[PDB]
């Protein structure tokens, strides 16, 4: 079966690394592979052969006009936000939740917490406070999902794969219900 | 000892083969949508880079800017193309996924009834060969699929005609208004 | 010396942008290649349906020809785009390096003269000349490439644009040959 999954969310969140790590099991931090490329996958969702169509995007305002061009005929949105970026997390309601709904108000949404490793590290943890800010917790992300209407809320690290493989299994299940 | 509705079964094979081919087109269409969205974006980037380099290089200010404006014209025009292909893909998806599936749902019931009838009449024969004895569902279904196969073929022509006409036009209009200014900027 | 290191710092910002262009370049190649594969397969799928679907023979017919013509023309365009990026590459991976390398040789014997000055400066009053030779092969080497940049980018930028243009013209023409 064919399911179309679009990955949206503030740039820098890791939408591209999320998809390369998942589909190729490698981090793109090496040369930053082919720009604006999209990715597909074949997964077994419970004795079920599925053809996953993953659409990457660009969060910068410059593309606000040709971004919704990929939303038609979509089956499951994955609004992403960096757990290390409280700012990006705010735009989850400030920009994403609306835009996705502005076009397809009836499509399931999965909120993801990209970068679950740089949540307890010695570096950003300090400079995060340096800006009078702190990392995104389970709550307010778990409530953010509910504040929207997400069929699920997961977290993962495209650099550790922990929780990665799952994020999409949930995207698919959310589809065939 | 096998029941054959020649004309009907020939139509069924054709519907299955048609559905196979359309599903193939549907896949290609989807790919077409991906690649086109990938091509598009680039042209937006390229446009911007070339526009950048155009300002930071007077030696090549006219060369870079000539391209910038073209890679920018295309992009915009390739937004109208993408939209058209999505329309093509979803329209034919309704036809295959819903309308053709509804009929095949009836084609399967009829085939099941046809096979049960054959087994039934065969059981009867090998039962006569013994202590001696030589003295609806399938038919109702057979009639139900014929009607549906006809409604479906009618609707298939209409949907495909409209979609083949618009897809072609969209694909070519991505050259007409793309030429009158491709080098007129 | 300011001159050179103002000329170099620009020769890098430029080697960079031309890379960012070279990126968007292979990308364009990539996406273009795929799109052609799809149009090729789509034209065969349409030609086939045309032969089998007499009810929609024309519609599948003009759609296959179009896709086939588009694929054919796309080949040339691809060639061009490749020649582009390729050449732009030669100007970055080799020619520019050859220059960016002699700079490294220049930088090697660069701050060592500015260092040994302030260094062996403390040592004085109490109680070795080919440094410029490299300067030649870095100034005469440097802006001897700038002419080369111009010569290449000018030509390359024109072929590319013409190619893209030609694409749509060649398309629009034969597209009206029905
Ligand atoms: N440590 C860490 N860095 C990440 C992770 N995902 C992405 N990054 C980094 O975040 C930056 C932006 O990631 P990217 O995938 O390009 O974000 P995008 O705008 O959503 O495509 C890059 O420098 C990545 O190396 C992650 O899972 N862990
Ligand atoms: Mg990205």
């Amino acid at each position: 079966q064919a399911i179309k999954c679009v990955v949206v969310g503030d740039g820098a969140v890791g939408k591209t690394c999320l998809l390369i790590s998942y589909t190729t099991n490698a981090f793109p931090g090496e040369y930053i592979p082919t720009v604006f490329d999209n990715y597909s996958a074949n997964v077994m969702v419970d004795g079920k052969p599925v053809n996953l169509g993953l659409w990457d995007t660009a969060g910068q305002e410059d593309y606000d006009r040709l971004r919704p061009l990929s939303y038609p005929q979509t089956d499951v949105f994955l609004i992403c936000f960096s757990l290390v970026s409280p700012a990006s997390f705010e735009n989850v309601r400030a920009k994403w939740y609306p835009e996705v709904r502005h076009h397809c108000p009836n499509t399931p949404i999965i909120l993801v917490g990209t970068k679950l490793d740089l949540r307890d590290d010695k570096d950003t943890i300090e400079k995060l406070k340096e800006k009078k800010l702190t990392p995104i917790t389970y709550p307010q992300g778990l409530a953010m999902a509910k504040e929207i209407g997400a069929v699920k809320y997961l977290e993962c690290s495209a650099l550790t794969q922990r929780g990665l493989k799952t994020v999409f299994d949930e995207a698919i299940r959310a589809v065939l219900c | 000892s096998r029941t054959v509705d020649l004309e009907l079964e020939l139509q069924i094979e054709l519907l299955r083969e048609t559905k196979r081919k359309y599903e193939s087109v549907l896949q290609l269409g989807r790919a077409l949508t991906a690649h086109l969205y990938s091509l598009l974006q680039t042209q937006h980037a390229l446009g911007d880079a070339f526009a950048d380099l155009s300002q930071k290089s007077p030696e090549l200010q006219e060369e870079f800017g000539y391209n910038a404006e073209t890679q920018k014209l295309l992009c915009k025009n390739g937004e109208t193309l993408l939209g058209a292909v999505n329309f093509f893909v979803s329209s034919i998806n309704t036809l295959v996924t819903k309308t053709m599936e509804d009929t095949l749902m009836t084609v399967k019931q009829y085939e099941a009834a046809r096979l049960e009838y054959d087994a039934y009449r065969t059981d009867l024969e090998e039962l006569s060969l013994g202590p001696r004895d030589a003295g609806d569902k399938y038919e109702k279904l057979r009639g139900d699929v014929a009607i549906k196969l006809k409604f479906l073929e009618e609707n298939k022509i209409k949907v495909m005609h409209k979609q083949l006409l618009l897809f072609h036009n969209a694909v070519s209009a991505y050259f007409a208004g793309n030429q009158k200014q491709l080098e007129q900027t």
